[PDB]
């Protein structure tokens, strides 16, 4: 036949498609997670020094 | 998770009805192959009915 | 016909469970992108305090 084919294959390809993005996603929610305890770890020191400046 | 036997669920479930899907299949199938073999009965009848017809006529 | 419906049925709940993790994923990615900015911006208002104090 005809419909079924294109049909389950436009449906494959919407499944992968959501598949993907979810993943590049995730990847770029890790990275910025990273980063951001980075930032976090950074930040302690920087009021440490800050605070013996003051003193 | 209950995604997971959800899934586990609706799988088998496609298991059982594509399943009896095929089955039905297969038992139109043999209905289809009877009717087959009825209709070429149908068609010696058609013929023997034809040429004794046609015998009669003649005599 | 039958099993057909069936398994088109598993394709969409395929797409559907597909569709609904990659917008989690893309919301959870601008949510910690967010945090992310948001301390480096702390971040930078601490080093320029640091600034006003050394002065």
């Amino acid at each position: 036949m005809d419909a079924i084919k294109k049909k389950m294959q436009m449906l494959k390809l919407d499944k992968e498609n959501a598949l993907d993005r979810a993943e590049q996603a995730e990847a770029d929610k890790k990275a910025a997670e990273d980063r951001s305890k980075q930032l976090e770890d950074e930040l302690v020191s920087l009021q440490k020094k800050l605070k013996g400046t003051e003193d | 998770d209950f995604d997971d036997i959800h899934r586990k669920r609706m799988e088998k479930d496609l298991n059982e009805l594509q399943a009896l899907i095929e089955a039905h299949f297969e038992n139109r199938k043999k209905e289809e192959e009877e009717l087959v073999s009825l209709k070429d009965r149908i068609e010696r009848r058609r013929a023997e009915r034809a040429e004794q017809q046609r015998i009669r006529n003649e005599r």
